[PDB]
């Protein structure tokens, strides 16, 4: 559409063009209503801009502002570009140059390299980085994984405090609560008993809502992590349920299951399952695999809990998931067996979006900062004819840059709580991701479920994982390995695919890298955790992350690629707009569309979730952490769902399921 | 309860 | 009724008689369900009982268990007597001997004196003292006055933590929130603004509910204190309102107004009133009287807030009070001008029941422990005929004992938070009260509104105030004055009536006492704060505190005194039971009842609130702190209410109003 | 607004 250039040109007409001067204004800004001087730029970045303004102003190519779509730019304007008394002060390029400086500080070279690549749409950083980079309290991290400090009012309320402090800034929360005693449990020095997790959850629900103040963008939702042996498990998983008593729900928090392998076996073999209070059965969350199964079975023997039929729980879980899309599913044993952080202790949760897998304890709140590579941007014409090449060398090198960025962020970040700073300065985890897999397959003319798409997926993630580990090893040569590197799998030369007992695909030289790593270490304990990318991909104009498209339409967002093809066949007309709306966005079962187009523009409800699960399994061997595997069910059935779960579970997935999106 | 279904 | 002796005799048949052995059982108790040894007696009291069991067992007169009524004893059984696996282990005398030891420790003399006087119904201690005295974590205090620590997430959440810790044990809360910025206020480092007090209040509402666990008696309600210049004032006062959005109410917390004299003048003279955010107008809550009025008027000049019509607020306040009975009214300037604690700083709130007036800050949480004297117990026959003497010498001496008790409690208390311990060890406030004023007037054949009742009221409170100050001066001779005594009004020989510019009534020698005090100091910074006595008076069989009776019936609680008289006239029959139910409990306007009986058994809706207010004014000159002045309106009218308020206000009342009970 | 009423 042409409405983009209209809006963009009109932003230009309402904004100063000299970057140094917009920085000046932003930095000099004063709250007229209050007389308070209210700077939107840090001292150190303001200075840097001033000490370099010529060099900075002239690197900006303001043309690049047009490389956004209408929906894209409006996303930028509505939430991203810094505002002055109600209206937009920053141009897109300003936002970008500002983010670039906030990341690189005095390294003007890097800053310019980041500006360039970002402005050309090669990658982007997560929302909190776009919001806060270069601003006075630069809270750039997206993820915090919080341990419930202790089963006491002090611990509970200390945790709640911490979560409010985190939520207030950017940053979602994954909070694990396995150590909280269940309903009916004994409390010393009183004859009343505990009312369990649900009342305590309602406290967190309430604080989640409170921390959301005005001009909306101080969000940071909560996901809560519970192992399914917890005695309060049946109420826990119903949190988002649409009905029942409004004093037992909690509609702003998300349930996530931290599932041991044992649970799944019990279900499969149609056996028993036992609920415990953490009090009556301590340590369950502080071991995994064999250790846990021994420990668990003993508590079972000792009569410490209440036994039910495993498939009772299972059935309930499926019903919650069907009706609400939750609880999420993440496999505790896959996460622990296959984590480079296993020298730290047992990992007890993932994050808000089920992609982060990092160690947390009461004094250590795991943090991650995220960025995503724009996959379609590495598509190239050959010595033409083809236009059917992916440039894996360019992708390798951008990943290298993004890795160096995410490292800078660790150091230039303002941490909302001391636990987060202690954690991140110690292990320095990082999280690279992607958007536009769907676009990329399409541009290369690959059906999502083809053997070419399957191969390209593998190669892509091999080069990102390789690139990041390489960039990271380089940093460890410059600055030393991260503090806890000694004793990790990676110190032993065990990398992620090794942990899946797989040879890597071999498009890159892993032995040399592995040699270098054992020699020099890595700067980062973890590097890859493909994430939802909701609004960042929207700004870039690409499909969410690594999923197929959900539609070829939307409101009247018509697939650029579909559309191109329809036209190249003339068959696209006016009674053509008519079909893709009347059917929710599918092209299958249309009378006059070439089979090849049908196969290429399969909608995610038309793709086999088995296919989906295989591809996630394929890429997972190169994924350090995990990834946000949404699952989509056509006409959901309890059996379809059970099969889908055990399939990913048996595939060794860490995150078996994020949202269940349905019908 | 089934693990063999079309999905 | 005879149902009492039935229930009591039946408790005897289900309980061991030897005290030392019930202590043994209570102390050896083990939670069968959990295998946890769960002692209900402290080490130090268990030991004491063992080192003295002969002396202890034989002092108990188990007959005294019958001196309770049916409703009384069932109150004791239902909530007070310690239970073992579901049923009652303690007899009333055990509860009493246990409370006596918990108070006096190794001082067996005192312990026996307390046991005796209590068991004979001369006085009783507050509920938390009855619950917890002699038990392992003896939290005996009823009142905590909490300062909101700071206008920040840290301060808010630190305060909330503290309040949960307090509420969890016994103890209600008076929390002042004057320093929290209002809706729309600026927050540094974000373009959103504050959503004000109401959302923050909903947090506290939620935590109040959470801290209430099982076997119900871990209560401790919240009253919240706000000065009426606060910009969020109109929402604040509607908290308990029955309607409106269920996201703007807060149905478990109580609004209390901390009213400056200036507010009342502005209203009276039909002038202006200005709302401020504490941010835009700092220090308002940290000064009073003249200082505040100067400071306030200046902020008014400087355009710092929003001016309204004073009577707008006033009207709203009256409407909230009519519909809900709240907000409570306490006069900030009366409280500060007339407090022996004025050397500490400005006092910013009262308590849950509007009787405590004590200094609090972020590092100091004011605590009080309360006990009440049973006024009717000092009624004596003369050299008969009369039976119309009050023994003010016995009352003086019991007050002396109760004062020594309340002091022990300060030292033997387990404090739920460090702020409470720091506060109480420093200033050592105490709070004596009364129950059975109504009974006492009746027994002496005095109409509540007679000049005899008016005189007796004065004399009673003069001797309690005198007695307590005397007992307290004695303690300061034994242990030194409390830490902050130097510089107080009392160090200057200014006592409470002095501060009302009044000669005391003179039934006691104040000059000698005043001489002794300036010489030796006092152990206690404050001593008297007549309180609601809800359930304690119920156990003793007396009317609430210092108020008239609300009825001569109840469900079929028939006034013992009324009834006696009706019978002594035979006119009490069967079509007699018929009238006092058909009319809510009044005897006025009955055809055949002597005028003198009518005048004597006036119901509180039949007594002039002017009378009420005068009597509170009379006794207030001997009240160190304040008292819980409920007001009762027949056919409430906005004008009736306005008059009632300005009347008490002009009378110099500290607490102008507790609940407004209506129609 | 009245301060003189029967109460």
């Amino acid at each position: 559409t042409l409405a983009a250039r209209i809006a963009i040109s009109n932003l230009h007409k309402q904004t100063t063009k000299q970057f140094s001067k917009v920085v000046e204004d932003l930095y000099r800004y004063v709250n007229a209503a209050t007389g308070k001087p209210a700077p939107m730029i840090s001292d150190d970045v303001y200075n840097i801009v001033m000490e370099n303004k010529d060099k900075l102003n002239s690197a900006i190519v303001y043309d690049r502002d047009f490389q956004y779509s209408y929906f894209g730019f409006k996303t930028l304007e509505r939430s991203y570009l810094l505002r002055i008394n109600g209206q937009v002060a920053e141009r897109p390029q300003h936002l970008i140059m500002r983010v670039a400086l906030g990341i690189h500080g005095r390294d003007i070279e890097a800053a310019l390299e980041t500006y360039n690549l970002m402005s050309l749409k090669y990658f982007t950083h997560a929302s909190p980085t776009l919001f806060n980079a270069g601003t006075p309290k630069p809270q750039m991290s997206s993820c915090f994984l919080v341990a419930m400090k202790e089963d006491s009012i002090e611990g509970i309320y200390d945790t709640l405090k911490e979560c409010a402090l985190i939520s207030k800034t950017a940053g979602g929360i994954g909070l694990h609560i396995h150590n909280i005693r269940s309903t009916g449990s004994y409390i010393a020095g009183t004859n009343g008993t505990s009312n369990g997790l649900i009342p305590m959850i309602r406290v967190f629900n309430n604080t989640a809502r409170y921390v959301d103040q005005g001009g909306n963008k101080r969000p940071g939702a909560f996901a809560l992590y519970l192992e399914p042996w917890h005695a309060d498990i049946f109420d826990f998983i119903d949190i988002r349920k649409n009905h029942g008593k409004e004093e037992i729900r909690a509609r702003d928090l998300f349930p996530a299951l931290w599932i041991p392998d044992l649970f799944m076996k019990r279900v499969e073999e149609n056996g028993t399952w036992t609920l415990f209070s953490p009090t009556s059965a301590p340590g369950l969350s502080d071991c995994y695999g064999d250790e846990f199964e021994a420990l668990y079975t003993r508590y079972e023997k000792e009569g410490r809990g209440k036994t039910i039929k495993a498939q009772k729980l299972w059935y309930s879980i499926l019903e919650a998931q069907t009706e609400t899309g939750t609880p999420f599913v993440v496999y505790k044993d896959a996460c622990n067996r296959k984590s480079n952080q296993k020298n730290l202790g047992v990992i007890k949760s993932s994050n808000l979006c089920c992609e982060i897998v990092e160690y947390s304890a009461p004094d250590e709140t795991a943090v991650c900062n995220l960025a995503s590579v724009a996959l379609p941007a590495f598509i190239e014409t050959s010595e033409d004819g083809k236009t059917s090449t992916y440039n894996f060398k360019k992708l390798h090198e951008i990943a290298k840059v993004v890795t160096r960025n995410l490292n800078r962020v660790i150091d230039r970040n303002y941490y909302p709580v001391e636990e987060a700073r202690k954690s991140n300065m110690r292990h320095r985890p990082i999280a690279l991701g992607v958007q536009g897999l769907a676009d990329t397959f399409m541009l290369l003319r690959l059906p999502f479920d083809s053997e070419e798409a399957r191969l390209l997926n593998i190669q892509i993630f091999e080069t990102i994982y390789h690139a990041s580990m390489e960039a990271s090893c380089e940093l460890a040569q410059k600055d030393g390995p991260y503090e806890t590197f000694q004793g990790s799998p990676a110190s032993q030369g065990i990398l992620q695919f090794d942990m899946w007992d797989q040879k890597p695909y071999g498009m890159w030289d892993w032995d040399t890298l592995r040699k270098d790593i054992m020699k020099h270490g890595v700067r980062n304990s973890l590097t890859m955790a493909p994430m939802p990318t909701a609004s960042t991909s929207q700004i870039l104009g690409y499909n969410e992350c690594f999923e197929p498209v959900t539609s070829n339409m939307y409101s009247q967002v018509v697939n650029p690629y579909l559309l191109r093809d329809l036209v190249d066949l003339g068959i696209w007309d006016e009674g053509m707009k008519q079909y893709l709306i009347t059917q929710n966005g599918s092209i299958q079962g249309l009378p006059n569309v070439p089979q090849e187009l049908k196969d290429l523009y399969k909608t995610v409800w038309e793709i086999s979730q088995k296919t989906i699960i295989n591809m996630a399994a394929d890429r997972s061997v190169y994924i350090d952490q995990s990834h946000s595997l949404n699952l989509f069910l056509r006409a959901p059935t309890m059996g379809k769902l059970t099969s889908m779960h055990f399939y990913g579970w048996k595939k060794g997935l860490k995150t078996g399921m994020y949202y269940l999106r349905t019908q | 309860f089934t693990l063999d279904a079309d999905f």
